[PDB]
RNA sequence: UAAGUCAGACGCAAAGCUACAAGGUUUCGCGUCAAAAGGAAAAAAGUCCGCCAGCGAGGCUAAGGUACAUAAA
RNA sequence: AAUAAAUAAGUUUAAUACCUUUUGCAGCAUGGACCAGCGAUUAAAUGCCGGUAAUUAGCAAAGUUAAACUAACGAAAAAUA
RNA sequence: UGUGACCGUUAGCGCAUAGUACAGUAAUGGAAGUGCAUAAACCAAAUUAAAGGCUUAAAUUAAAAAUAAAAUGGCUGGUGCAAUGGCACAAAAAAUAAGAAAGUUUAAA
């Protein structure tokens, strides 16, 4: 055989992609040689004994107070730059020429996984109108948005109509008909929707 | 550690079980590495002192002293060394005491390359 | 030691089984089998299928698992021996091991995409080195193992190996030759092997 | 290094305690040992000179020595 | 501590075992009569920090899971016209 | 029955058959032990070395073969090699469940 035909007898690995391990209690030369590095006594030297984190008897971590504040349920939401959607449309992933629901931001990759819905935030400077239904929006992106003439709802749904709204075809494939659309929201989110979201969203141009 | 074999290998010359028990053996073999290391050190002292005794006592025989050789050589600008000097006293006589009377009296005939100038 | 052209497609003849003639002209992509040889990534793909393909049944026993040792086998103090506390410790000849060895598997991940670069790596060694062939087909002219080597000593006449790896459409491919040509291949051939494409390996 | 260590000792020089005692005890400045082979003082952990990668039958010195033991007036 | 370094082979000089434990052990501190065999930081899951690669990862097979990224002050004027 | 980067007589099951011999009033505890061959510790035996004068000119050889101390006698059973013995799971089969309570169900031609 040639020097550069390869078979099973001639391999090698990457030099810097292992190193020996180091085998202790193994001779005077050797790495660790007779008490394997640990010292001589104590309760350290003596096996599972002691944890790592131990202070001694003082016990100063637990010296300070506890607080319980509850955070905002809006930290469960998938967050979406106003900046980042206008960089998906120039690149050509969305068609700014009709309304923009959660199912296209799905599709088009902005949003990864949703369960509860999307937050839409951030500045940003636009020259074409554009027409989005979200779930939750704070007030810098409807200027922006609206400063151009968008149109920025908010869309409330229910666990089965989001559903509905994202995965249209795992009800049609089973000829199953879709969820229906919710009636009202409690009181106590006055303020926080614009409209009722429909299961089949009523696309318009824009 | 030694292995069987270096150990009985250094040992082939020792008494009792010091000759074919590894325990016994071993440690008499590296007690005996440690002595050779001290060995060649002392060797190099040892040999210097028997030099000057040999040059001092043939000093004497002509009523010199060692001490006196030793200046009077750096005088004269002769860079013998004591292992040499030693040698000559012992088995050239007749030149050891050309030496001495050079260094002395200073009455040896000088050499030129071109001896008619 | 000789010039290369990488990743530009290749010009291969083919040849027939039956007599060992040359029927046609294909081409092969060069992405495929005009690419880098990582000699690296062959090393660890090869280690990732031995490891694979271990069986890992072997168990020893404990102190705990041997039989009998329950008792303690002398007294704390007195007798002016070494303490003991069991007959089947590790230091007894006959006692349980300290560390014993348990059934286990020793199969670890690689990236879908690293076994690619290895196999195009493997693809293209063989055409630089002259030890890949083509033929229409296996099966078709040929009725006998021995008429079958005969065509395949013919065709890879110019090469420096010995044995010989076939590699065809599956059992259920090519009008099912597959399982004519399985049928043909004697048992226990250590020089020849009949391999499917979706079970190629490194 | 998210490692080991939290038993220290003595010499010269000061102070508290003891009896301006202890190879005592408590602090403090420098050094040595601990973890330091080699040379001088008798043996010589802590004093004086001086820091051993290896071999050699070359040379010059330190502390200390120069009628015998024992190298050199 | 039964050796070492040398020698004219007559001899001369150097030289208080090892381990463990200690401020300090030739130790009047601890363990070993000798030989052969056996006898002690191993495996799984998770986390942190280096090294070496892939250039998102897993399934599935034009569609879905996991991770990652996502507004901060639109501030430069370099024209031998 | 099938497979093994599982073991190969201090290993692997306690057992290359033995829950035997043996210890104990009893419950209970629980061994050793394959075949072949200059291994070690261990006990006896083994010290040394001498030598001083035939007169020289026409052989031999089918062919081949044939002159030299690494190792005393023992006791013991390590090491090396082999397997009619063990270990782990897998396949097939087996075992197993019913609501009701002297009452009807589940049958492929
Ligand atoms: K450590
Ligand atoms: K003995
Ligand atoms: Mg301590
Ligand atoms: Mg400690
Ligand atoms: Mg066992
Ligand atoms: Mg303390
Ligand atoms: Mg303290
Ligand atoms: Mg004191
Ligand atoms: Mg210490
Ligand atoms: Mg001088
Ligand atoms: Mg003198
Ligand atoms: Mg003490
Ligand atoms: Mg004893
Ligand atoms: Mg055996
Ligand atoms: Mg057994």
């Amino acid at each position: 055989n040639p020097n550069y035909f390869v078979h099973l007898g001639n391999l090698r690995p990457n030099p810097g992609a292992t190193q020996q391990r180091i085998r202790e209690g193994r001779g005077l030369s050797s790495r660790r040689g007779v008490s394997c590095g640990m010292g001589f006594k104590g309760q350290k030297a003596r096996g599972r004994s002691l944890h790592m984190l131990y202070d001694g008897g003082q016990l100063g971590l637990v010296k300070f107070p506890v607080t319980r504040q509850i955070p905002s349920y809006e930290v469960l939401y998938n967050q979406l730059g106003v900046s980042k959607l206008v960089e998906f449309i120039q690149l050509g992933l969305l068609d700014h020429t009709k309304t923009i629901t959660m199912k296209e931001l799905l599709n088009a990759g902005c949003v990864s996984s949703l369960k509860y819905g999307v937050l839409l935030y951030g500045n940003v400077s636009l020259s074409f109108p554009i027409n989005i239904e979200v779930t939750a929006c704070d007030d810098r992106a409807r200027r922006s948005i609206e400063a151009a003439g968008g149109k920025v709802t908010r869309v409330y749904y229910t666990k089965d109509g989001l559903e509905g709204l994202l995965f249209p075809k795992r009800f049609t494939d089973k000829n199953l008909p879709l969820p229906r659309p919710a009636v009202a929201w409690h009181p106590k989110f006055d303020g926080k929707f614009d409209a009722v979201g429909q299961i089949p969203p009523v696309y318009e141009a824009v | 550690t030694f292995s069987r074999e270096q150990v009985f290998t250094f040992a082939k010359n020792f008494t009792g079980r010091a000759r074919n028990v590894y325990k016994v053996a071993l440690r008499r073999v590296e007690r005996g590495l440690q002595h050779s290391y001290v060995g060649r050190k002392e060797k190099k002292r040892t040999i210097r002192s028997l030099w000057i005794q040999r040059i001092n006592a043939g000093c004497r025989e002509h009523g010199f002293a060692y001490s006196a050789l030793i200046n009077g050589l750096n005088q004269e600008n002769i860079q013998l060394n004591r292992k040499v000097l030693s040698e000559l006293a012992m088995h050239e006589p007749d030149s050891f005491k050309a030496v001495l009377d050079q260094v002395r009296f200073m009455k040896g005939q000088e050499i030129y390359a071109n001896v008619e100038p | 030691p000789f010039e290369v052209e990488y990743h530009k497609d290749r010009e291969i003849p083919v040849c027939n089984v039956s007599d060992g003639s040359q029927v046609s002209t294909t081409t092969l992509n060069g992405k495929i089998f005009s690419d880098k040889v990582r000699l690296d990534i062959l090393h660890t793909v090869v280690r990732y299928l031995r490891a694979k393909w271990q069986q890992g049944t072997h168990k020893t026993k404990d102190r705990s698992e041997v039989s009998g040792g329950g008792r303690k086998p002398r007294p704390q103090k007195g007798s002016g021996r070494s303490r003991q506390g069991s007959i089947r410790s590790p230091i007894w000849r006959g006692g349980g091991c300290t560390f014993p060895k348990i059934p286990r598997s020793h199969a670890f991940k690689l990236p879908r995409n690293v076994v690619r670069i290895g196999i195009r790596s493997a693809l293209s060694a063989k055409a630089n080195e002259g030890r890949l062939f083509v033929v229409d087909s296996f099966v078709r002219g040929v009725e006998s193992y021995d008429q079958l080597k005969a065509g395949l000593a013919e065709v890879t006449k110019d090469a420096i190996g010995e044995s010989l790896l076939l590699v065809d459409s599956g059992e259920c491919g090519e009008d099912y030759s597959g399982v004519k040509l399985r049928r043909l291949l004697p048992k226990d051939s250590p020089r020849v092997e009949v391999l499917s494409y979706q079970d190629l390996t490194v």
